[PDB]
């Protein structure tokens, strides 16, 4: 499974680009997309998603009416189009795959993303920042919500993600207690509605990124500040 | 040859009534005791409140 | 007019109000039992059934609501329902004589279909098909009926010492002939046309097991005649008195007319469901 | 020479009659005679499962007693979240003529066969976002029969022979051959502690099988027709099985003897499915005049009665919870009651 | 009611709109099932586990099925065949040895409870063989079926131009067999089209295409209240 992204570049304000990213490896047709923003120096920021059949299409409150996003099935790509663009879209873009059925886990795979320069909703609280970390001990990272996470179905809504350094995020838990493949069984995560919290066993050097909180209650999606452990 | 089939036939019969077997009552004491003993538990047989029906 | 009315010698009274019960009686117990069976035997989802049902709901309305009216008019000479009762009551009468009319049209052509082109009809002719065939019927039927409920009216032909209502016409009886004309044509001439033409289609494929093909052709034959001739006296009294300078009453003839449309009405349960073998096994598993 | 072996395979069998004359102290009848009955059961369809265009032969719980896979002579499995509805996958299959189908006690795959001869196992996990043919299971020579996972890697079949047959689906081999049967085994029941088997056959007769050893422990008799059902008790004692001369007979492992008969005069129909509830009081039979019937295990009785199926009743299920039954039929529908 | 519950059951609705169309696909074809023992040659009577036929006459397409690889004697998969449009039988006619057995078969399969709705067309392949063993004597049918002494030829019924007698009492005899068990029961539900043929012959699409309109027309003729 491969995602390739291309269309970065300096941008004048009030100038028009389009971003493109190419699939490979999977049924591109059976998957949604969403595009998600870095930030040169901050968190991750939501932007767009378009479904799989392109029934339902969800924009960002600070990118709707200027941002657009369009789907290809024949030619597995997928497409972002940006106008009146100004001076505070200057990040990263990252494509996001997800299917979205019974027990599945949608924010499995991440793109390599493209740099762009120019010129009512949950808060998401990571109270900590940095935590100073040796390896082979445990450390816990805490998130709170604005509203709690947990639906009459029985299902609470929590998403943990890890970006090591120079990296795409990675997803760790999802659903708050789910493993995602391929995730050792070091992590571990728990919590009840509003509080939560990811327990990490037997430190290792791989895990020196920084962790991320995401809600998937309600659009738009919302990220957490993040937090920092460094050797 | 039917002989190599009636030898497994017959071989087959052999180890087929070397059964330790116990009487009727005991069993059917026994499936009444596993009956009573899972009375409860049981949705079909006892129904559940519609609070506790995924199917409500 | 002449002040003491033509009053009934009690011989009218007794024969129309018995042949009104049995008539009607008997085709509201035929009908409802054609819905019963159809909706309480598990295999009655055939397209046939819905053009039946559609019929059978038709002629119920048409009983009901047109022939149960006849007996009141009978014991007491007037209208007693009110203006709403006949707007309603109206509507009910020729929303049924045009939907029979129409199921009749449909079910026909599905039958041509279904015996001339028997693989089309196999890969053409579903459930959904006939369902919204029938939707299609009825909702450009009531269309037309509620054309009908802004044109009635409760005519008052006073007598000095006695008095008569009747509903009537809000306006001339000659501006009738639009809604006669083309009520004449479509729901009379349209059906018995094609059931002529495709019928002696059908025919001609079953002459060319032929104890199968001897019964079917008198039973569409007598299909054909029984809807001809029992709809001609009221559909051509309809249309003759918008021409005519003073209409026919006459107080015999419009008996005859109505009596032909309830025994037509009463008649179409015998003839499309009882005289088949469906219907029958379907009675003796149901019913014992 | 073959006369000899006939008197003894005669005398044996003789014997072994006898020893179940002996073993019959009591009936289980004039014992469970004091027992309350369960009463009138009135189940009511609470979900009607859509989607299938034509008859439905199989279906399989999952052990979460949510996802249910069915398979139907269109061609295609669809795995349903039976709490929603939904149809979490729609699986194409090769061959449309499916007989059987599976769920895998993990989740992870699921399997099917019918006339190809063949044991399709699909795998429902896959990176790529699809379902995937795993391997083909062949060597078979009749129409494939009911299967059961054992696990991930184990399966048990039976095919239109007399045979079965135990597979390793990571070298797609049969490593066992279960045979003694002389007739088409139609049903499979795998115990709960997945050390023993019973098959169903069309010689009127049912076969208790060994895993580990291959080798044919117990043979029941008593019915007059060919079996069509067969599923274990809860306790993994006893089991019953349905055939199609309408009677369900409730069989013993330890005594070797047939404990209970359940028929009515006025069922002349076969029986297509049987199954057991949680606790084992309540015998649910699929039958062929497109009712399902309970019966009470204990007493022989009927409890209630299962209607709303416009055609044949081909197959029952009830989770593992006991929450809910599963009934589907040939009229492409599939309807779950509680 | 939850973000990820409406995007399964949209899901869902992609997987219905899939089925439907699958299904409304599959619907226009016409199933027919062959039957018939090794003798036969059904293998070759149409020029154009489970073996795949498909054929295209006027238009309409055609899906022959034959089971291979199992056992002739008990059938116990005609109850996933049910609903065919029809069922096509080939007796191995010039071989009396297995008439009887040819009889039977076609017995078994005419009083199956799944068949009871269902038609059958027969064919009676490669009828050269059976004019030569007729036309050269020292084979007789009279000592395999006893009625062959007191059958007389139907004077309604008429031979080829160039047909001889001899052949034409032994093709009817044959017929008879075939039309007396077919009509020794069923109470019209379904009947037998027999037809003789050759391995030559190349108009038996045709002659299965027009038996499949009957089979449908008298299906219709009962599903719609006309009989």
């Amino acid at each position: 499974v491969q995602l390739v992204e291309s269309g970065g570049g300096l941008v004048q304000p009030g100038g028009s680009r389009k971003l493109s990213c190419s699939a490979s490896g999977f049924a591109f047709s059976s998957f949604g997309m969403h595009w998600v923003r870095q930030a040169p120096e901050k968190g991750l920021e939501w932007v767009a998603y378009i479904s799989s059949g392109s029934g339902t299409i969800y924009y960002a409150d600070t990118v709707k009416g200027r941002f657009t996003i369009s789907r290809d099935d024949p030619k597995n790509t997928l497409f972002l189009q940006m106008t009146s663009l100004r001076s505070e879209d200057t990040a990263m873009y990252y494509c996001v795959r997800s299917i979205y059925y019974y027990g599945s886990s949608p924010f499995d795979f991440w793109g390599q993303g493209t740099t762009l320069t120019v010129s009512s909703d949950i808060v998401m609280t990571q109270a900590t920042s940095s935590v100073p970390v040796t390896p082979g001990e445990s450390v816990s990272i805490s998130c709170r919500s604005s509203k709690s996470l947990l639906h009459s179905n029985g299902n609470t809504y929590l998403y943990w993600f890890l970006q090591r350094p120079g990296q795409s995020p990675q997803l760790l838990i999802y659903r708050m207690s789910n493993l995602a493949s391929g995730v050792p069984d070091r992590f571990s995560g728990s919590g009840s509605g509003t509080a939560f919290t990811l327990t990490i066993s037997r430190l290792e050097a791989e895990d020196v990124g920084v962790y991320y909180c995401m809600q998937h209650l309600e659009y738009p999606l919302t990220f957490g500040a993040g937090t920092k452990l460094e050797l | 040859a039917s002989i190599a089939q009636a030898r497994k036939l017959v071989e087959q019969l052999k180890m087929e009534a070397n059964i330790d077997r116990i009487k009727v009552s005991k069993a059917a004491a026994d499936l009444m005791a596993y009956c009573e003993a899972h009375a409860k538990e049981d949705p079909l047989l006892t129904p559940v409140p519609a609070s506790e029906n995924p199917f409500r | 007019q002449l002040q003491p009315r033509a009053v009934v010698a009690l011989e009218y009274q007794v024969v129309t109000i018995l042949l009104v019960l049995i008539i009607c009686g008997l085709g509201i117990v035929g009908n409802i039992m054609v819905v019963l069976v159809v909706m309480r035997t598990k295999h009655m989802r055939t397209p046939t059934n819905c053009y039946l049902v559609s019929l059978a709901v038709a002629d119920l309305m048409v009983l009901v609501a047109a022939g149960l009216p006849n007996i009141t008019d009978s014991i007491y000479g007037s209208w007693v329902y009110g203006y709403v009762g006949c707007l309603c009551i109206t509507y009910l009468q020729y929303l049924g004589i045009n939907a029979s009319s129409c199921s009749i049209t449909a079910f026909t052509i599905e039958r041509y279909i279904a015996i001339c082109h028997p693989i089309k009809a196999q890969f053409l002719c579903t459930f959904s098909r006939a369902k919204k065939i029938i939707i299609f019927v009825w909702a450009f039927t009531s269309l037309y009926c509620m054309l009908w409920f802004f044109l009635l009216d409760l005519n008052i032909s006073t007598y000095k010492d006695a008095i008569v209502i009747s509903c009537g016409y809000k306006i001339s009886r000659n501006y009738y002939s639009p809604i006669y004309l083309m009520d004449f044509g479509v729901f009379y001439v349209v059906p018995m046309i094609l059931a002529t033409v495709l019928y002696g289609f059908i025919a001609r494929i079953l002459f060319l097991t032929v104890s199968s093909r001897k019964q079917v052709t008198k039973m569409l034959a007598v299909v054909v005649i029984l809807f001809a001739l029992l709809w001609m006296p009221y559909r051509t009294l309809v249309v003759v008195n918008s021409f005519l300078s003073s209409p026919f009453q006459e107080n015999w003839f419009l008996l005859f007319c109505r009596i032909c449309i309830y025994l037509n009405s009463a008649i179409n349960p015998v003839i499309y469901n009882l005289m088949s073998q469906k219907f029958r096994a379907a009675f003796r598993k149901l019913c014992n | 020479e073959l006369d000899q072996l006939r008197q003894e395979a005669e005398q044996l069998k003789n014997q072994i009659r006898d020893a179940r004359k002996a073993c019959a102290d009591a009936t289980l009848s004039q014992i469970t005679n004091n027992i309350d009955p369960v009463g009138r059961i009135q189940m009511r369809t609470r979900r009607t499962l859509r989607g299938h265009l034509a008859k439905i032969y199989a279906m399989h719980w999952g052990t979460d007693s949510r996802l249910l896979v069915s398979a139907s002579q269109d061609g295609k499995l669809i795995i349903w979240d039976s709490y929603t509805t939904n149809k979490v996958h729609a699986i194409p299959l090769r061959s449309s003529w499916v007989m059987t189908c599976a769920y895998a006690p993990s989740g992870n795959y699921v399997a099917c066969g019918g006339l190809d001869n063949i044991c399709s196992i699909y795998n429902l996990k896959t990176r790529e976002g699809n379902v995937r043919v795993s391997r083909e299971l062949a060597g078979h020579t009749g129409y494939l029969s009911c299967c059961r996972f054992l696990d991930d890697n184990q399966i048990v079949t039976s095919s239109g022979d007399t045979t079965c047959a135990l597979w390793d689906i990571e070298t797609g081999q049969q490593t066992t051959t279960f045979t003694g049967h002389t007739g088409d085994v139609m049903s499979l029941s795998l115990a709960p502690d997945t050390r023993l088997f019973v098959s169903g056959a069309c010689d009127a007769s049912a076969k208790l099988w060994d895993v580990r050893e291959g080798m044919c422990r117990q043979t029941f008799t008593g019915h007059e027709s060919d079996i069509n059902a067969i599923c274990f008790f809860p306790n993994g004692n006893a089991f019953a099985t349905g055939s199609d001369d309408a009677t369900c007979r409730l069989f013993d492992l330890r005594a070797d003897q047939e404990l209970m008969t359940y028929s009515h005069d006025n069922i002349i129909c076969g029986i297509t499915s049987v199954s057991f509830s949680k606790s084992g009081r309540l015998l649910l039979a699929g039958y062929d005049d497109f009712n399902c019937n309970v019966w009470d295990a204990l007493k022989a009785d009927r409890a209630g009665v299962l209607a709303g199926h416009d055609n044949r009743v081909s197959c029952l299920g009830v989770t593992d919870d006991g929450m809910a039954v599963a009934t589907g039929s040939w009229d492409s529908f599939l309807k779950i009651w509680n | 009611l939850s973000a990820e519950d409406k995007a399964a059951v949209e899901r869902s609705k992609m997987i219905d709109r899939n089925l439907r169309e699958d299904g409304e696909k599959a619907r226009r074809e016409l199933k027919l099932l062959l039957l018939g023992t090794g003798e036969s040659g059904k293998s070759t009577f149409i020029k154009q586990g489970i073996f795949e036929t498909k054929f295209q006459v006027d238009k309409v397409n055609f899906h022959m099925f034959d089971v291979g690889g199992q056992r002739d004697e008990r059938r116990k998969w005609i109850q996933c065949f049910n609903d065919v449009t029809a069922i096509i039988f080939v007796v191995d006619s010039s071989d009396y040895n297995r008439l009887q057995e040819a009889l039977n078969d076609f017995k078994s399969i005419w009083n199956n409870r799944w068949l009871r709705t269902i038609s059958v067309i027969l064919f009676l392949n490669k009828q050269d063989l059976l004019a030569e063993k007729v036309l050269a004597g020292k084979s007789k049918i009279e000592d395999y079926f006893p009625e062959f002494a007191r059958y007389t030829t139907p004077e309604d019924a008429t031979p080829e131009p160039g047909e001889d007698p001899r052949v034409t009492r032994a093709k009817y005899f044959i017929r008879k067999e075939f039309v007396d068990i077919s009509t020794a029961s069923g109470d019209g539900r379904h009947i037998c089209y027999p037809h003789f043929t050759c391995a030559v012959d190349t108009e038996n699409a045709r002659r299965i295409f027009n038996d499949c309109k009957d089979i449908i027309l008298q299906m219709n003729l009962r599903e719609y209240n006309l009989v």
